[PDB]
DNA sequence: ATGTGCAACAGCATGATCGCGGCAAGCTGATCGTGCAAAAGTCGTGCCAGC
RNA sequence: GCCGC
DNA sequence: GCTGGCACGACTTTTGCACTATAATAGATCATGCTGTTGCACAT
């Protein structure tokens, strides 16, 4: 919430202003950048279900 | 010496990161032998400690 | 003001579960649909929930039975 | 000529901003001996004896 | 910095783990390529130019 | 076709991240297009160059829901590709997701696998890394097949030896000194029979020196067959590129 | 250099592998979205708000029509009544008056947010703003009679109207005027107006390319010699850059040679030089010269900073030989400004004056030159 | 009694070497010409509608 | 890089 | 009658195709794994 969740930042700020104190976390952007980096080599890495 | 201390702490933390108390009682009868630490004519650690 | 949470810890002894119990009680008393069962002394919901746990009238089982009762009511 | 001279004077490891707190810091900085530099010894290459 | 000239060293005599002390000689010019002489643990004269 | 939330669907449930080699077909599947010009942007109009490292026909648009040439620049148009430019009206946040690729027109070897002390190619083909590096840089030839001639399967004959063989053997000598040669020799391998021969050699003869090498080689072989990867993919012919926004 | 500026603000991301990383900037649309996210809106209301704030221009005005917004939604029960309410709610954001359909609406909303007790609230709320705006554009002499009000009161109502912000939302911009002029073509004044070139960096590039490529090749650590592996790429790059600088310098020298008079004495002394004029001078095709001198910039003490502003083919059928319409436009601007307070500046009169001066130009062209960067001073 | 197989030693390449914060300082550029159809774009000029 | 812990 | 925004026939500009010898430089350990060469032990 505090660093990389682009939607999480706005959602948590909106909750704080409203007075909800709820998190609703997500996926940090840094992991997406790392995945794109590793995929930019000849290596495949994916988030399976 | 701070660099050596930091490297050692990093290695210890990583080698022991994934250890968690996940059970109430294993029920094993095994154990280790506890005796006060003696060395020549001097005592370092009594059994109580 | 709960400076120390020892009694609340001993009421439900894990030091980890009471965090979740107080979190859910504070959600009930803050989001809505609930009122404190202890006199409110201009305190935040967190310490009100902690005091309720300390007094012995809040725990996971009764929270679950109240949730079931409200679910069946509607 | 100008490029080399100005590159040495303006951008070098052994030509740094002088301290201006007190006259003592200026005096100390002016007569300062450094082991680093272009032809010197780097920080991590330094043993316990140097 | 180190003055140009000739320096003889013994590298503390702990390299081959046999207790044999190794002597080396270095010639350092102000500008140019270094020249070096070294002792093998089999007592052979070896140079390390540049 | 309104009230679409592609931001909410961006987050999906997942578990157990997995890693494997990427085939050229998979790299093409990731790609939204192919780049062919080296310059990133032109200074003529301060716009990304067509089919370049920084482009807008691929990688998505450059400024919100606008498109190049300004034919379709508004939110009313969605997912529409202009006739003048292949730019698609999109939230311009896909500059961090679309990958693209390049075609090499000549196979090259992955430095990830060839250059490492336990080299996977070298111990997968049971040859030293030195001669593999020599052939990969056109220093020497490597022959394949040639059963009729006296040349072996993994010969390391040099240029002079190649000329001598051409003068003497003439045909039947199939030797190449590029990455195509190593690719072909990796393709021609029959992996299951190789593993069976390894097992037979390991159990028949016992020696503390060759046992470790045979165990490592059979371990790599069984890992390759079970994992579903193809050893040809170690060398790559299609190279992906990073999104511009990263 | 007698006076030199201190170094301008600059930085580069350090102790971070993706060097220079980035830095987010807050624009008008981003601020509008941030404000929208913190007000109670329904899902349909949120969608309408996003759709209408996407259409906000840089100046803060709506570019697309409201009916076009309704069509953009493309859903039932989202008729214009709802989008009107949503837009009217949106207008009262931090840049009060943002997302306004027209000037009238902007002034109406700006005047709406007030104490409701100002001396001339109702005087200019609709009598001046919502009515007779075109009259207020002119001297508004008949506006006093039209609104049945004294001219003294209108003298303060006009000031009150002018006190409002004309273009709200343009005070939010975070862009920096860093679009300064490289002026790669420097020029000084001499006995023959010599032209030089700066910012070549060719010696620096040659030295760096040497010390990298030929430095590695001369280094004996690698087996063999990299006589063509690295050495024969720096040579190609240096030759290409030298050729580019050479043709740029040749084109610039041709340009100054044919345009010496523009720089000498009066400024408006440009000949109507065509691309073929320089093409024959440098023995090169016109397309390459056009691609070369189309955004290159020169640094002149008095002349303009461009290399395409001189390239005009505007013979205009001048009396004696040919002329350039740039000088004609400059003369028209100079003469129109220096005229009587009435300032007729009639198109026929201007054409007659130009013909008397020697510029045989039709009366319809002069109207175009005037309208390009000016308006007729009540010439109608 | 000479020849073949295997274990050990020396040389070589690879990887790593504590955090957090404040001044600071340099900018890391470009590229190429082609000569021609083919296209798009532009300018001097004349038109009708409003005052 | 210089300095502070 | 006077004036001010719209189109047309030459000119002008843009764009893909398209092939183009000299030199910074060497000042840590410390451990680990792999490769090539040599010496010790067994066989007909
Ligand atoms: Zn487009």
């Amino acid at each position: 919430v505090k660093s990389d969740d682009v939607n999480g930042r706005t959602k948590m700020y909106k909750n704080i202003v409203d007075g909800n104190h709820q998190m609703e976390p997500g996926m940090p952007e840094s992991f997406n950048v790392l995945l794109k980096e590793i995929r930019s080599l000849g290596i495949n890495i994916e988030l399976e279900d | 010496k701070t660099a050596n201390s930091g490297y050692l702490t990093r290695r210890l933390v990583d080698v022991a990161q994934d250890l968690v108390v996940t059970e109430d009682d294993c029920g094993t009868h095994e154990g280790i032998m506890m005796t006060p630490v003696i060395e020549g004519g001097d005592v370092k650690e009594p059994l109580r400690d | 003001a709960r400076v120390t949470v020892q009694d609340a810890v001993e009421k439900i002894g894990n030091r980890f579960d009471l965090v979740l119990v107080a979190a859910r009680r504070a959600r009930q008393m803050q989001v809505g649909g609930k009122d404190p069962l202890v006199p409110e002394e201009n305190d935040k919901t967190t310490v009100i929930a902690l005091r309720e746990i300390e007094e012995g009238l809040i725990n996971n089982q009764i929270l679950d039975v109240r949730e079931r009762q409200e679910q069946q009511e509607q | 000529i100008s490029a080399a001279v100005k590159e040495f004077f303006g951008s070098s490891q052994l030509s740094q901003f002088m301290d201006q707190n007190n006259p003592l810091s200026e005096i100390t900085h002016k007569r300062r001996i450094s082991a680093l530099g272009p032809g010197g010894l780097t920080r991590e290459r330094a043993g316990f004896e140097v | 910095h180190r003055s140009p000239g000739v320096f003889f060293d013994s590298d503390k005599g702990k390299t081959h783990s046999s207790g044999k002390v190794l002597y080396n000689a270095r010639i350092i010019p102000y500008r140019g390529s270094w020249l070096d002489f070294e002792f093998d643990p089999k007592d052979n004269l070896f140079v390390r130019i540049d | 076709l309104l009230k679409f939330l592609k931001a909410q669907t961006k987050t999906e449930e997942f578990d157990a991240i997995k890693i494997a080699l990427a085939s050229p077909d998979m790299i093409r599947s990731w790609s939204f297009g192919e780049v062919k010009k080296p310059e990133t942007i032109n200074y003529r109009t301060f716009k990304p160059e067509r089919d370049g490292l920084f482009c807008a026909r691929i990688f998505g648009p450059v400024k919100d829901y606008e498109c190049l040439c300004g034919k379709y620049k508004r939110l009313k148009h969605r997912g529409v590709i202009c006739e003048k430019c292949g730019v698609e009206v999109t939230q311009t946040k896909v500059r961090r997701e679309r990958m693209g690729h390049i075609e090499l027109a000549s196979p090259t070897a992955h430095i990830w696998f060839l250059k490492s002390l336990p080299s996977r190619i070298g111990l997968l083909l049971d040859m030293p890394l030195r001669d593999i590096e020599r052939v990969l840089y056109f220093e020497s030839y490597v022959v394949i097949e040639g059963g009729m001639t006296n040349l072996e399967r993994q010969q390391i004959l040099t240029e002079e030896q190649y000329l001598d063989a051409l003068e003497e053997f003439g045909d039947e000598f199939d030797a190449k000194m590029g990455a195509e040669a190593i690719q072909a020799l990796l393709k021609s391998m029959d992996l299951e029979q190789e593993c069976e021969q390894l097992r037979e050699e390991l159990n028949e003869t016992n020696s503390e020196t060759k046992r470790k090498k045979l165990t490592k080689r059979i371990k790599l072989l069984e890992a390759f067959v079970q994992s579903g990867n193809k050893p040809e993919w170690m060398i790559l012919t299609v190279l992906p590129v990073l999104p511009p926004d990263l | 250099t007698a006076g030199t500026p201190s170094g301008n603000g600059v930085d580069y991301q350090d102790d971070e592998l993706p060097v220079y990383q980035g830095e987010t900037t807050q624009s008008l649309q981003d601020y509008l979205m941030w404000q929208v996210e913190l007000t109670p809106f329904t899902d349909t209301d949120r969608a309408i708000a996003t759709s209408i704030v996407d259409a906000v221009d840089d100046t803060g005005y709506l570019t697309i029509q409201i009916e076009d917004i309704v069509d953009s939604i493309g859903d039932d029960e989202i008729g214009l009544e709802e989008v009107e309410a949503v837009l009217k709610r949106i207008q009262r954001f931090d840049p009060v008056g943002v997302a306004a359909k027209d000037l009238r609406d902007c002034l109406l909303i700006q005047l709406s947010q007030f104490a409701k007790e100002t001396p001339w609230l109702e005087e200019a709320r609709l009598i001046i703003s919502d009515h007779l705006d075109l009259l207020a554009n002119h001297d508004f002499r008949t506006l006093m009679r039209v609104t049945r009000l004294k001219e003294e009161v209108l003298k303060e109502a006009v000031n009150l109207i002018q006190s409002l912000d004309p273009r709200p939302g343009q005070s939010i911009q975070t862009g920096e005027p860093e679009y300064v002029i490289p002026d790669v073509l420097v020029r000084k004044v001499n006995d023959r107006w010599v032209v030089e070139l700066n910012s070549d960096s060719l010696p620096r590039l040659k030295i760096n390319q040497q010390y990298a490529a030929m430095g590695n090749s001369a280094r004996n650590d690698a087996d063999g010699q990299f006589i063509r592996s690295n050495l024969q790429e720096a040579r190609w790059l240096i030759k290409s850059l030298e050729s580019a600088n050479d043709t740029l310098l040749r084109v610039s020298r041709c340009i100054v040679e044919q345009q010496q008079a523009f720089f000498e004495q009066g400024e408006e002394y440009m000949k109507p030089m065509v691309l073929a004029d320089i093409a024959q001078a440098v023995e090169m095709h016109e397309s390459t010269i056009s691609r070369v001198t189309t955004q290159k910039y020169l640094h002149s003490p008095r002349g303009i900073f461009e290399l395409k502003y001189f390239f005009s083919s505007h013979v205009n059928t001048e009396g004696g030989g040919e002329a350039s319409s740039t000088a004609i436009r400059a003369l028209v601007k100079k003469l129109i400004a220096a005229e009587n307070p009435a300032k007729p500046l009639s198109d026929s009169k201007l054409t007659s004056m130009l013909s008397e001066q020697g510029i045989m130009v039709a009366r319809r062209t002069v109207a175009k030159y005037r309208e390009s960067l000016s308006i007729p001073p009540s010439n109608q």
